[PDB]
């Protein structure tokens, strides 16, 4: 289901997004992580995997309280088990 | 199609394929025009699907 794979992903970066301050404030910093979920759509773990060390400290803080929403279904589930996660605010 | 055509369409949120990484930076062809991904993204197939705000930064090639 690709429009169910699209709208989860914007569901997770809604959840991240509103649990991530000051995002301008590091405007041109990068930072990537991987994520673990869980079939509810927790966060099982997060690990960082390069990038500027202050953005990727909020980036963390974010994640870990983003309230993830549970998958459509399994097959999206699936899809982001371990989802890559990019923060390069503008 | 030129690099000022692509810089004129408007950037969108969504998910592109095909999405490649040059150095900290996505990128990746949609309309003859290459669109880069900022703010918070989130990937999946391999890392080559990336959700988020794409924006036109200049002609495919």
């Amino acid at each position: 289901s690709g429009a169910d794979i699209n709208n989860y992903a914007g569901q997770i970066k809604s959840a991240i997004e509103s649990k991530f301050y000051d995002a301008s404030s590091y405007a041109g910093k990068t930072c990537t992580l991987r994520i673990k979920l869980a079939p509810d759509g927790m966060l099982l773990d997060i690990k960082p995997e390069g990038g500027d060390p202050a953005l990727c400290q909020a980036a963390l803080a974010a994640a870990k309280l983003a309230k993830i929403p549970k998958p459509p279904s399994q097959a999206v589930y699936e899809v982001f088990k371990n989802a890559p996660l990019d923060f390069k605010p503008a | 199609t030129t690099d000022a055509e692509c810089l004129s369409k408007p950037a969108f949120d969504g998910t592109l394929s095909n999405v490649w990484k040059e150095g900290d930076s996505r990128y990746a062809n949609f309309e003859n025009c290459i669109y880069e991904l900022s703010g918070i993204g989130i990937g999946y197939d391999n890392d080559t699907s990336w959700n988020g705000h794409w924006t036109p930064v200049r002609a495919a090639d």
